[PDB]
């Protein structure tokens, strides 16, 4: 049916742009590589997980999901029962095998086409109504989708809270924050230091919340353009084609591939340090927290200590006046956590607690994230680059940021690609300049 | 150039008497050394207070002394200052403490047998390489 | 006409002038060293040969 | 009139503009010009800048001891990190001038305008009918910019961490990369440097095959650029001899007789490389360095055997230990 | 478009040429394995084995510090029970 | 006569042509490539820097290499008959023979193959600027690895075939002859950024401009490999470029010249930059900047800077990385900032 005169063979998936029926096949095989990774992945984890040791110090990117959510974890992320993370992971695996079958059916038994063997599947992409509807269908199905996570927190289980009044622990969020005031405010927040938009959320009851809003405003999208078409200027302001609308979603998984990027590099709370490991400006946290108690022991008085430049070794002040860690750690005075919390007063740091009050859990907190930091090699070599062999770790924070990036990256490439493709292709010469009619030589010569 | 059984004659109490380790515990000590120590002691030094390491000499100096299979053992068991007028098994591991380092809880006599050679043995192979920082990399 | 780097190709076959600006050149050698010369007797100093 | 502002919009989309202000260049046109001015005065008149947050300033403007070579733009404090600095966020200029803020107006406004720059390299061509692609070649060099002004400086926490705009600044920021992260050792970096190198051999190549086997028509006194008129119908070489002459270089299926296959090559093969080099400055933003085999090879006692990688290790401690003399007061740098 | 030579496409599929080479390719392979596996490459370039690298005591290196009486040097080294 | 015969045999055209160029050629680059892949696997550079340098030790493909001969060899060329190997091929191998052996045949190699260029032009009737331009390379491949090494204490100075090998050779020319800051090596990389755009910006330019002659999307087999009509519109390029850079071509022959210009170039200019570099003639310094830092204490530029890196990689490498000279550096003396 296709071959070399539809396009080249290293553009054969581009032969399937009009043939709805195969083209589902593809959608419903790939899905399918999706669900069997991250089950059989699930697994492999599982098959290496070591109970009584880290979860960051196992290369475990899937388990700490689950973890999160509440499950198989209790006190400060300890592992009770490792069943749910069994489960969530074979169920997937067999979820892949169905969704496997009907990929491999839809593209090479099943019709070719769909809008015969039913107009109600069968799509034109120019259908402007048939697109907005399937497009409302999903839009829904996302929905319910956001809704299931905030079942799970305030029905289910809970989630697992670092910041547990009693200390980290699966805590069930029984108070969303429904003030659209608060929720919708974070959008309205800056990206850079400080105020860091959406990557500042600190506590469950907005993440909750957030997601009750998501999962209502997203389903009433759903109905939305299940009833309606695109008003006038939608019309005339994008391009309709197959591929235009897969370039707009390119775009939108690469913007989302970088706000993933930074979620798992800065954010505490949806990415517990007790499953991943401990944050970029934790660690350099932690050495400052962890020499200032040692020398302190020793007789030292952090509060007056001065340093070569004569700024403060241990305790210096942040360019608004807030007591800060000194030396380079003075770039991550951003930071708040469980552990360096009941340390700071309504100035910062407090002299006074941080003089007698320090708790020796902290401490070893504060050294374990010391010695944990996000620096390792491609090779899993953890520390600077110029340490010894021995220690075989590399933070989990520091793969799925890089993964992620790479993947962001080439995606906005991607739509760059597959959008400049588009507008060529809609006015007529993505193919080259019409030898008689050539447009330039029309124009007047600017010289 | 080998790891003979010669170099593998490490002091096992204060009174002289000695023990020999053989390549099985040699290797099994390496291993979990690198399992529950490396983190903070790689390289025979200590990230979290570079003023101690585990230079043979410095642990002869310790107080108990802790240069010797028996001396390493028991502060496996129960950790104190240099001095060792103060027990700090509450922010080092230690038996007494797995509930708060996990990694210590599988740990049997027999690990921290192989764990404490290994101390004794590298110093031997490495030299002054294993006390030393960056400087000797 | 000639690119400014071909100019001196207007000699290719031309003996005389070819004979006339190598003449020259030798001119601009031999006056070099000459003249490098006594800039070197106006600033050495032989108070110490040591 | 038609309607103000559909005249507007058909004079800025206007392809009769000797340069083609666009859509994108009502945001590009501004903004580099606000990074460029801003540039030209601070790297000649700007003064000292605490760089490492620790009051000891780096001076790199001309007027206050420097020449082209040393003389650069100074990143933003470290004290400031990843806070915005904008001018209406300090007491006064003389402030702004010590904190590096102008920094942050240079790198913003570039990055902003240099990225329209590319929206650009599009509009034109879709304005003029020919195919787009051309703006994703420059999707490399730009991702570079972004990845060494943007990208490593969120990635370390502060934009005092980010690449000076200056000669020797740049310097800087590559040996400290290096003992940091060791670049060097790598795949993305090497993947870099082989579309570098690469491209300008490719330079090369075509460049001297192409020209080598240009069909004559020019005096034997006369510029053999002449043979060719701006508007010409057909080729001004032998495309069939230059391939004729590669192919027994090498061998025959190893040499390109498609002109459009080799031109994709020709663009594809340093794009590809840029971007993996890209790639790697934004990878190891986040730590995720080169191959550390530091004390690999031991021999049969335990000894450490010595390799070319640890002899790098050295050189690299060197740059290490001696890098912002004062602003450390800790063991371990992360930061 | 052509020369002399027999289309490697035409080669790589006669099943004479498998015939041939499955006897050959390995062949090679089992003798450059044999080649380490039997100690010879290491004299053969005077290369240390994992235990010749130092003598048991010695940490010092076995550097060759003058052109003419160096291969005397070396063999010197080698004396050592290095 | 047999020589015309000769002739005759050598430029017959076959797969891989021969031709007189190829008996000097083939034997050479055969021999420089299998002298590498050889020592890379097989031979130590344990008796010349102590260092395993073989896979044979347990070395991978980055830390590899054929390292260059002790620094007592000095500029011998080390014959395998010669007063060091004396005919024996073992200690030859020990003594780093095999890097004069990889230099000196690679070398010829490079000069048969440019003359390859040379004549296989000559025959299929091309000019030769393929010739030219491959010049550039071997002034590169002289001064660095014959020139540079010939004006130093030895060949142990030269670079080492090896991937790592090659990384301390640049990271020791930063700290020890402040190479960076080279005028010359600045107009190399110049040239080879330079020639890595032109090669990027050029092929796009002809892809995304051209006419179109067939009805596929893959424009790829659109192309009539006997020449005609342009087969990308250079009038609209000009254009393009004309409008969004302000600046364009519009002269292919001349476009194309430039190409072998820059890079070629370039190389050219590293290469003078690296011949200063034997005598040890570097662009270390600029007098103006250390008088006043000197006298001043609070004066510190991003080059004063880099120094203080530069003594750090000569201080803490200069032990293992020249071990003929025996050093000893007590900690104390060591340069290091704080903590660090
Ligand atoms: C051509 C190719 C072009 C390629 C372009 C790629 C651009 C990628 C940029 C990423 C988008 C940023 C979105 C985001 O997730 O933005 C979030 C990030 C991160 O913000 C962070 O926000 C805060 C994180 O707090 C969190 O983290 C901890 C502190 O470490 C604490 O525990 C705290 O409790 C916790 O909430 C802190 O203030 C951090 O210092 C940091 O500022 O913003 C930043 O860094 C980005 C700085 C602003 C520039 C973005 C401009 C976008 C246009
Ligand atoms: C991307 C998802 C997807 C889509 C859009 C389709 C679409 C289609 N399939 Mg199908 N298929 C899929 C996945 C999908 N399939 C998978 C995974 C398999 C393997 C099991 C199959 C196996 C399959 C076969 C064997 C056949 C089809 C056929 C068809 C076509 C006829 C419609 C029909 O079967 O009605 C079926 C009737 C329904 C409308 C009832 C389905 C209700 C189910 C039971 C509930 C689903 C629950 C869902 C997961 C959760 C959503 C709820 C949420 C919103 C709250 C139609 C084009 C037929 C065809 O080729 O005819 C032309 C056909 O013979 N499919
Ligand atoms: C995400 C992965 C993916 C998917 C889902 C598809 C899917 C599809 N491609 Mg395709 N393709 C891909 C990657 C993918 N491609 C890549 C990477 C390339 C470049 C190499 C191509 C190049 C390409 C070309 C050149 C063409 C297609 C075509 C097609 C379509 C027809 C399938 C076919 O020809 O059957 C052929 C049938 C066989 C030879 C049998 C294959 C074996 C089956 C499919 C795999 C079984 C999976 C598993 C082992 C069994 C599970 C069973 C279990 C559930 C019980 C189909 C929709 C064709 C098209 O355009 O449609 C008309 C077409 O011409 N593709
Ligand atoms: C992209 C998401 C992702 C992330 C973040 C991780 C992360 C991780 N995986 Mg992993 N994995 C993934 C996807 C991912 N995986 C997939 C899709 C698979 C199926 C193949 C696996 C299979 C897998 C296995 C089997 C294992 C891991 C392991 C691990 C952990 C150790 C990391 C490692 O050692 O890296 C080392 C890997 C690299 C250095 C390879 C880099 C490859 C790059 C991307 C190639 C880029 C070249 C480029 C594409 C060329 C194209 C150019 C050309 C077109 C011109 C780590 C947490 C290990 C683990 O859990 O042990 C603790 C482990 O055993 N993973
Ligand atoms: C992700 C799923 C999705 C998708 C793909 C669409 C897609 C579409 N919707 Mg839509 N919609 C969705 C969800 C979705 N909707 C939901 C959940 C709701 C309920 C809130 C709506 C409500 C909705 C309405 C009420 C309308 C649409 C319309 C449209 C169409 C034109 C939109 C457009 O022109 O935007 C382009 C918009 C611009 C010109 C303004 C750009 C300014 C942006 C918003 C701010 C800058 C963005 C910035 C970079 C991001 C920073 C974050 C910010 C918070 C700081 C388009 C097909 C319109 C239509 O045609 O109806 C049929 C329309 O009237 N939608
Ligand atoms: C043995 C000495 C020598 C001689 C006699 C020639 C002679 C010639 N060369 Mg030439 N050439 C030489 C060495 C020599 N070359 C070297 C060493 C190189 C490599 C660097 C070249 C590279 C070269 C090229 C690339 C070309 C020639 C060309 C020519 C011919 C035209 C000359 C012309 O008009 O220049 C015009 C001269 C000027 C207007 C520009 C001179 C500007 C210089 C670079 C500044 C330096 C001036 C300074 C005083 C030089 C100090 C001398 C120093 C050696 C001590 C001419 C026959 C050209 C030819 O073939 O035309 C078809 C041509 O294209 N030569
Ligand atoms: C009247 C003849 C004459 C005499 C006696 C001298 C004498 C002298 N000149 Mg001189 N000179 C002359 C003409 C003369 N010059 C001319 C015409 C020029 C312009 C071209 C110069 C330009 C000149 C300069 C620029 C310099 C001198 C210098 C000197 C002095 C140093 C001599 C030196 O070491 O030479 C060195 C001799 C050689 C370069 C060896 C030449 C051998 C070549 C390499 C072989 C050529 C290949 C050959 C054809 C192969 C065939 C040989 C066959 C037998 C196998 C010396 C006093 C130097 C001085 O100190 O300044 C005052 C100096 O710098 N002269
Ligand atoms: C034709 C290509 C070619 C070339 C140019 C070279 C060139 C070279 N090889 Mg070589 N080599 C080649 C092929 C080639 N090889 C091949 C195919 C092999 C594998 C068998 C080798 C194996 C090899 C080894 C193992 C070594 C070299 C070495 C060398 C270098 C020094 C050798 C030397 O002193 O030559 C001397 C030059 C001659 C013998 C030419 C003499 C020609 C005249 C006209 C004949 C006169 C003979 C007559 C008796 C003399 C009468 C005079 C009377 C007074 C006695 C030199 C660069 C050595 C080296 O790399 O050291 C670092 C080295 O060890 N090669
Ligand atoms: C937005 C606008 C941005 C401004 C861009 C400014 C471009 C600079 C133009 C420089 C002059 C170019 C020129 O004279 O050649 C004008 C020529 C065009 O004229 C030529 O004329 C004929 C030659 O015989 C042919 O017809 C050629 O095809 C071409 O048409 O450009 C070239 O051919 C050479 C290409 C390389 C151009 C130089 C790149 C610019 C790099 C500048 C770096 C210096 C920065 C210093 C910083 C301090
Ligand atoms: C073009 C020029 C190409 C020259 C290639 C020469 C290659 C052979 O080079 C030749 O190798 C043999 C060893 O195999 C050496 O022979 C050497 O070792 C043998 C033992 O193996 C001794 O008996 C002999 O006394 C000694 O000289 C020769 O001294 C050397 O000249
Ligand atoms: Mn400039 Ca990167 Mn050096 Mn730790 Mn700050
Ligand atoms: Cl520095
Ligand atoms: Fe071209």
């Amino acid at each position: 049916d296709q071959e070399s005169s539809g396009f080249a063979w290293w553009a054969g998936n581009a032969r399937l742009i009009n043939l709805s029926g195969k083209l589902l096949g593809a959608h419903v095989a790939h899905a399918g590589l999706i669900v069997f990774w991250a089950g059989a992945m699930t697994l492999f984890e599982l098959a290496h997980f070591i109970p009584e040791k880290p979860m960051y110090e196992q290369g475990l990117i899937l388990i700490p999901h689950i973890a999160t959510l509440g499950w198989g974890v209790g006190p400060g992320g300890e592992v009770v029962d490792t069943f749910p993370f069994f489960v969530v992971g074979v169920v997937h695996l067999i979820s892949s095998a169905v969704l496997g079958f009907g990929g491999v059916y839809h593209a090479i038994r099943g019709p070719e086409t769909l809008e015969e063997y039913s107009s109600f599947f069968g799509y034109d992409w120019k259908d402007k109504n048939k697109m907005t509807t399937i497009l409302g269908f999903h839009l829904i199905v996302l929905g319910i989708g956001a809704l299931l996570l905030v079942a799970k927190a305030m029905f289910f289980g809970g989630l697992y809270d670092t910041w547990a009044p009693g200390g980290g622990d699966v805590r069930v969020i029984t108070n969303p924050t429904l003030d659209p005031r608060v929720i919708f405010g974070y959008l309205l927040k800056s990206p850079f230091g400080g105020e860091g938009w959406i990557v500042s959320v600190n506590n469950l009851e907005d993440v909750v919340g957030g997601h009750i809003w998501i999962g209502l405003i997203c389903i009433a999208g759903g109905i939305w353009h299940i009833l309606t078409t695109p008003f006038g200027w939608a019309r005339r302001a994008f391009i309709w084609s197959g591929e235009a609308y897969l370039s707009y979603s390119l775009g939108a998984l690469s913007m989302m591939g970088f706000i993933a990027t930074c979620f798992v590099w800065f954010n505490n709370t949806v990415y517990p340090s007790e499953f991943y490991g401990p944050t970029g400006p934790e660690a350099s946290q932690a050495q400052a927290m962890t020499f200032l108690i040692r020398d302190q022991k020793l007789g030292a008085n952090v509060g007056s200590a001065q340093g070569p430049t004569g700024l403060g070794k241990y305790l210096m002040r942040s360019p608004t006046g807030e007591i800060i860690f000194g030396g380079e750690t003075m770039r991550f005075w951003d930071f708040r956590g469980p552990w360096l919390e009941p340390l700071r007063g309504p100035n910062g740091l407090d002299l006074n607690k941080i003089k007698n009050d320090i708790q020796p859990w902290q401490e070893r907190r504060a050294a374990e994230y010391m010695t944990h930091a996000p620096l390792g090699s491609l090779n899993s070599v953890g520390g600077v680059a110029t340490e010894i062999n021995s220690v075989n770790f590399v933070s989990p924070r520091s793969w799925l940021a890089t993964s992620h990036f790479v993947l962001a990256f080439f995606f906005l490439v991607g739509h760059l690609w597959h959008a400049g493709r588009a507008r060529a292709a809609a006015a007529g010469f993505e193919k080259g300049i019409d030898r008689e009619s050539e447009p330039v030589l029309s124009m007047p010569s600017l010289d | 150039a080998e790891l003979t059984p010669e170099v593998l004659t490490v002091p096992l109490n204060s009174e002289g008497k000695t023990i020999t380790l053989t390549e099985k515990q040699y290797l099994e000590g390496k291993r979990l050394f690198q399992y529950a120590c490396a983190s903070c002691h790689v390289g025979g030094i200590t990230k979290t207070n570079p003023s101690l390491d585990l230079r043979t000499e410095t642990l002869a100096l310790a107080t108990p002394p802790r240069d010797n299979i028996e001396g390493l053992v028991d502060y496996m068991k129960n950790p104190t200052t240099y001095d060792g007028e103060q027990e700090i098994a509450e922010v080092h591991p230690s038996l007494r403490s797995a509930d708060i380092f996990p990694k210590m809880r599988n740990l049997t006599e027999k690990d921290l047998v192989a764990i404490a050679g290994h101390i004794l043995v590298e110093p031997k192979i490495l030299g002054d390489k294993w006390g030393g920082g960056k400087v000797y990399y | 006409g000639l690119p400014w780097y071909r100019v001196h190709t207007v000699l290719i076959n031309d003996p005389g002038r070819l004979i006339a600006a190598h003449l020259m050149h030798t001119a601009l050698v031999a006056g070099w060293a000459g003249s490098m010369a006594l800039y070197e007797l106006a600033t050495f100093d032989p108070s110490d040969p040591v | 009139s038609a309607n103000l502002w559909e005249r507007f919009c058909n004079w800025v989309t206007s392809t009769d503009n000797r340069l083609y202000v666009g859509w994108f260049g009502v945001i590009m046109i501004p903004t580099l010009l606000a990074a460029t001015i801003c540039f030209v005065i601070a790297f000649i008149a700007a003064p000292p800048v605490d760089i490492d947050g620790i009051r000891e300033p780096v001076s790199g403007s001309l007027l206050y001891g420097n020449n082209i070579i040393t003389g650069a733009v100074v990143p933003s404090s470290n004290a400031i990190g990843l806070h915005f600095y904008p001018i209406w966020e300090a007491a006064s200029l003389d402030e702004w001038l010590y904190n590096g803020g102008p920094y942050q107006l240079i790198i913003f406004h570039f990055l902003l305008g240099a990225s329209c720059y590319m929206g650009r390299q599009w509009e034109l061509s879709y304005r003029l009918g020919m195919r787009p692609w051309i703006c994703v070649a420059y999707s490399a060099p730009l991702a570079s910019a972004f990845a060494v002004f943007l990208i490593y400086p969120i990635g370390q926490g502060s934009f005092s961490d980010g690449m000076p705009l200056g000669i020797s600044g740049t310097f800087n920021f590559m040996i400290v990369f290096q003992a940091e992260h060791n670049i060097l050792m790598h795949p993305f970096h090497q993947l870099g440097v082989a579309g570098v190198f690469g491209g300008a051999l490719f330079c090369a190549m075509h460049g001297s095959l192409v020209t080598s086997s240009l069909i004559r028509e020019t005096t034997e006194t006369e510029s053999a650029n002449y043979g060719y008129k701006f508007g010409q119908e057909e080729e001004t070489y032998n495309i069939v001899a230059a391939h004729g002459y590669f192919g027994r270089l090498i061998f025959q299926y190893a040499s390109f007789n498609n002109s459009r296959s080799l031109h994709f090559f020709l663009a594809a093969w340093p794009v590809v490389g840029v971007w993996f080099t890209a790639l790697g400055i934004s990878t190891m933003a986040f730590n995720l360095n080169g191959f550390n085999f530091n004390h690999s090879v031991i021999d049969a006692k335990g000894n450490v055997i010595n390799t070319w990688a640890d002899i790098i290790n050295r050189a690299n401690l060197g740059m290490e230990v001696m890098h912002e003399r004062n602003a450390h007061n800790f063991p371990l740098d992360l930061a | 478009g052509t020369t002399g030579e027999r289309p490697f496409s035409d080669i790589i599929t006669s099943v004479r040429y498998w015939v041939i080479h499955s006897i050959t390719i390995p062949a090679l392979f089992i003798a450059g394995w044999l080649f380490v596996s039997t100690g010879l490459a290491y004299d053969v370039f005077g290369t240390p084995r994992p235990d010749s690298y130092y003598a048991q005591e010695q940490r010092s290196i076995p550097l060759v510090t003058d052109r003419f009486e160096a291969k005397q040097q070396v063999e010197t080294f080698l004396e050592q029970l290095k | 006569g047999w020589f015309d015969i000769l002739d005759d045999w050598l430029k017959r055209d076959r797969f891989v042509f021969v031709g007189w160029s190829g008996i000097l050629l083939f034997p050479c680059a055969y021999l420089a490539l299998g002298g590498w892949l050889t020592g890379t696997t097989f031979v130590t550079s344990w008796y010349t820097h102590g260092l395993a340098s073989s896979y044979l030790e347990g070395c991978n493909f980055l830390t590899v290499a054929v390292s260059t001969p002790a620094n007592s060899m000095g500029h011998s060329l080390l014959l395998l008959w010669g007063p060091e190997a004396q005919g024996d091929f073992t200690r030859w191998c020990q003594l780093g023979g095999l890097w004069t052996f990889i230099a000196l045949h690679g070398a010829f190699g490079l000069i048969g193959f440019m003359l390859r260029q040379f004549e296989i032009a000559r025959l299929v009737g091309v000019r030769p600027y393929n010739a030219i331009a491959f010049s550039a390379p071997i002034a590169v491949f002289v001064s660095v690895f014959l020139i540079y090494p010939l004006g130093q204490s030895s060949w142990f100075f030269a670079p080492s075939f090896g991937v790592a090998a090659i990384f301390r050779f640049l990271l020791f020319f930063q700290g020890f002859h402040n190479w960076t800051l080279n005028p010359f090596h600045m107009m190399g990389v110049a040239g080879v950024l330079g020639g890595a755009l032109l090669c990027a910006i050029h092929g796009a330019t002809v892809e995304n401009t051209l006419f179109q002659d067939g009805e596929g999307a893959s424009t790829f087999r659109a192309f009539n490999p006997t020449q005609a009509e342009e087969t990308y519109s250079m009038v609209t390029a000009n254009r393009f470029w004309s409008q969004i850079f302000g600046i364009a071509f519009s002269n292919k022959r001349w476009l194309h010249f430039f190409m072998l210009f820059v890079p070629v170039t370039g190389l050219w200019m590293s290469a003078i930059g690296v011949v200063g570099l034997a005598l040890n003639l570097r662009s270390y310094d600029f007098i103006s900047q250390e008088i006043r830092a000197a006298e001043d204490p609070e004066f510190e530029t991003f080059y004063t800077k880099n120094l203080l890196l530069n003594e750090g990689i000569r201080a803490w490498m200069a032990p293992q990385d020249q071990p003929h000279e025996n050093f000893v550096f007590p900690e104390e003396v060591l340069p290091r900032g704080n903590a660090l």
